[PDB]
């Protein structure tokens, strides 16, 4: 036992993308242009922490959400457009999901948001624990695999403008805190689906 | 006091026994009509397993207390495993055998002991809940070793398996 | 390097901003009746329930009363209520209600008091039951009987208070837990000519151990998109 | 009772959305060219923090207000433009309203001004209690729920540039210091007006 | 001027970020039975060898056993296993080989643990040998002999546990050092009738020195990319 | 504008070998990302030699 590198705030308290937002800002021509795409946070979307979290069945622990934003010109030769403003959102359980870019939910009344600026040092945020139980369950048998996380929402707020812009934004999720109990098995079978179902 | 499921027989082509708790107690007298009777509840478990085997008798059993067995509710008489129903080697969650080791267990070999106990600690992410929708233990024995014996007698070994409850609460009477 | 949460606006962000208007000479405040610290001031208030929500009793007066007296009356619940305050019509226009509708989460007792107006010279006798969560409202004076109960005098005694005690298995609970019920015990008798339409009133509120966190918004008059 | 989030500080002290503003920057070609359109702080643009100032009678809080600019090319294709600067002044109560671009309510004798640079960190300014009794009245009955507040104005101060531009100016009002008295019931019929009427 | 580092984000970075939800009401936490503070807690955990791996005995329960009574056996080693727990394939699978996946570089003793699953009345003997490392593994009894080894008593005896202790120039060496081998002694001798076909089982587990350094990422499950 | 990544490959990490592979993940390997006109990208590597010292010749295999 003993020696650093091998705890569990050491084992999982690093960073790694979860997911990729896509938004547009105007102009669909002949594109569906969406505005925004919404992601549950979840640690299914990749097998490392997947597998990570799974080796216990309860754990506590804070996310930490770092946003990278990169523009791209669809067409090289339409003019130079005003800088981009992407707002980011975090959705806390229980809140109602935004179905349109100018909808109610877009308000901030009681949702976190915050506002990112094209150029400026990746926005970062903090999600404390958020679950309901006193720590989330990896595991239930009965009648908890979704343990809440709220959900993320990235659109831009900028006004009409004929040039057309897309954006990627790497999500990137690093736990903080991390507290583990009831150790489990590792997986043996590659995953099929968000339940234990093997082949 | 002491709770005794129906005795299960070993033999030269099972593939283990498995028991959820407290789906196994749900109708085990006085305490499965408390479980019953109370939307919440909270109490531990006391495992103890016995192998009626001669000293002519080969093979080993073992014992695992699994927290959440999430399978990929037969009640009192459990479930068997799959040799192809959980796969046994699979452990019913696509984990390899070996690795089951990593939970609170027990080694019943024949040649060694017949007997085997074991104490479960309240585990779960609440304080209280309830006693009927949620499943918070799970009882595994596995083959180990195949039976083999001499051959003079006896195809089936009976097993049995006691479970205790302790540290009982219950609470919203209905 | 730009990442997010720096040179970015934050909803839930608390740092100091420069004064528009610096040395200005504030009001001082004075000594306002009514001062209030918490919101949880609000929900302890007694409130009256819609209670006998009908199609000719809905947005009026006479819902907020039930008719104590019937001809030959009946052996079913003449009122019964649901221990969801944030779910339940009968409770979501409640003070306790609004209060819960802006937080998605829940814990604490609740305190239900029943009252009845009518003439001194009535006398009868009622059955008020709880039904623990996860079972079936009584549907008959037996069922009621068989579970926890208290018997209410119609008499001297005008005012019925029951606590629900706070019963969850997590700490707190969404605001998306058992039923209270009144049944007849032997009947309502009154002397000559004594009036026999009187009236009952419920008030429900919020004991001193009601908790609510992750304030939300309400569902109430919602026009903005 | 007791625990936390439930306090009046945590109900009332939430960012949300309070006014946009629409301005120009010069060549109106077909349009008016707003180049200013003044807004007068109040609370009953927003439903949500309206509901929640009228569970009081009487109220006492500081604002803070955030401005989020975002820039946008009328047409894509009329060349690159200098970074613009935007000149967001408040007006305290009974000052005189700007009635034109180049008057003299915008040489900032006695009105704070900040002005605001395109790609800069959203401007941020914190206002004071200005009202004029001892506490803001959410109801009045006799011969009070214009509880001054003052008013923003935001116009563009860049030269004559052939180039067309179109600006909107997100306005976030976050309260601090709520107090409250006398509470009132919550409103349970839609709102018509900025009275009490009701249908 | 711009740098690398400032005013970009970093993986390995550590500083305070703004609270999305300030004064939010954590639930407090409660004694859940096996909390665990170091990965090395799984490592000290006895598990089953994957022993026997044979192209009927693969993905199945009988590759954790070998017998242990041939008719006329051998002279040759019956089982070998190489001191390499995150290059063995009888190794790999197991805790120690899963932790040892993540890290790139290990350090301290094993302990290897052998019990045999048969009659209390058989008798006989077992020779098991360890081979120091860089030396071939031995193909005979003799050879097994003239290293390090003890003998293993068939009987009151059914468990045997060698340490293999840290044999290293480096403090720390690569997760890509000796053998562990077994010998029949004299034989395998039963009574009347008694089944000549008995099992054996092997575990691995780590010592109370064993560390780890320089995490890594693990090769099972990899669709990523 | 442009933004890039520039990710440290420890001892003993497959090395990538496509744009788009499992190694760009950042899984266990740190990486930080520039953004143009920023100032300029600057990270520390410590001691990650497997001996006590760094061999600048060894004679032998």
């Amino acid at each position: 036992r003993t020696r650093s590198e091998s705890t569990v705030e050491s084992f999982f308290a690093r960073g790694a993308c979860v997911a990729i937002i896509e938004v547009d800002n105007d102009a669909p021509t002949k594109r569906a242009s969406k505005l925004f795409s919404v992601w549950k946070i979840t640690y299914k979307d990749t097998v490392q922490l997947r597998r990570k979290l799974e080796f216990f069945t309860y754990s506590r622990f804070d996310m930490e959400f770092t946003f990278v934003v990169t523009s791209n010109y669809t067409d090289a030769n339409n003019g130079h457009a005003l800088n981009q403003v992407y707002q980011i959102m975090y959705i806390p359980p229980g809140a109602p999901i935004p179905g349109k870019w100018n909808d109610y939910t877009w308000q901030t009344s009681s949702n976190p948001s915050v506002f990112y600026t094209y150029g400026a040092p990746p926005a970062r945020i903090s999600v404390p624990y958020v679950g309901i139980a006193n720590a989330y369950s990896h595991f239930y048998d009965g009648f908890a695999s979704l343990n809440d996380f709220g959900s993320l929402a990235v659109r831009v707020v900028n006004d009409h403008n004929p040039t057309k812009l897309t954006s990627k934004i790497r999500v990137y999720m690093k736990p903080k805190h991390v507290r583990v109990w009831c150790p489990r098995p590792p997986r043996a079978v590659p995953y099929y689906g968000p339940g234990v179902d093997y082949k | 006091r002491f709770y005794t499921l129906d005795t299960v027989t070993w033999r030269k082509e099972s593939r283990g026994w498995w028991w959820k708790l407290p789906d196994a107690l749900k109708d085990m007298g006085l305490f499965g009509q408390n479980m019953f009777y109370h939307y919440l509840g909270r109490a531990g478990y006391t495992v103890h397993v016995q192998c009626n085997a001669s000293k002519f008798h080969q093979g080993a059993l073992g014992v695992f207390a699994v927290p959440e067995m999430c399978l990929a509710n037969p009640g009192e008489k459990g479930g068997e495993f799959k040799g192809s129903c959980p796969v046994d080697y699979l452990f019913g969650s696509g984990v390899l055998a070996g690795n089951a080791f990593v939970y609170p267990h027990q080694i019943i070999n024949l040649r060694t002991n017949n007997c085997a106990t074991l104490v479960l600690p309240y585990v779960n992410s609440l304080s209280i809940d309830s006693m009927t929708k949620h499943n918070n233990w799970g009882i595994a024995i596995l083959p180990l070793a195949p039976l083999d014996f001499a051959t003079e007698s006896s195809t089936e070994i009976p097993i049995t398996l006691t479970i205790a409850p302790m540290c009982c609460e219950f609470n919203g009477l209905r | 390097l730009n990442t997010p949460g720096s040179n970015q606006y934050l909803t839930a962000d608390n740092y100091q901003s420069p004064c528009a208007i610096p040395e200005f000479d504030v009001t001082p405040p004075i000594d306002i009746p009514g001062e209030v610290r918490n919101m949880m001031e609000l929900a302890e208030i007694d409130t009256m329930i819609p209670l006998n929500l009908t199609n000719q009793r809905k947005n009026t007066m006479d819902m907020y009363r039930v008719e104590l007296n019937d001809a030959a009356h009946s052996d079913t619940p003449i009122l019964c209520l649901s221990l969801s305050p944030a779910s339940d019509p009968r409770l979501a226009h409640t003070m306790l209600g609004e209060i819960l509708n802006y937080y998605t989460h829940w814990a604490g007792s609740l305190k239900f008091t029943f009252l009845f107006c009518g003439s001194m010279m009535a006398t009868g006798k009622l059955l008020v039951s709880y039904a623990p969560p996860g079972a079936e409202a009584p549907k008959s004076r037996k069922e009621a009987m068989l579970g926890t109960h208290v018997i209410w005098d119609i008499g001297l005694q005008s005012s019925c208070t029951m606590v629900v005690p706070w019963i969850s298995n997590t700490t707190y609970r969404q605001t998306i837990g058992g039923y209270i019920s009144m049944f007849y015990q032997t009947r309502v008798v009154v002397p000559l000519s004594t009036p026999r339409k009187m009236d009952i009133l419920g008030f429900v509120s919020a004991c001193n151990d009601f908790s609510v966190r992750l304030l939300r918004d309400t569902t109430h008059i919602s026009q903005e998109a």
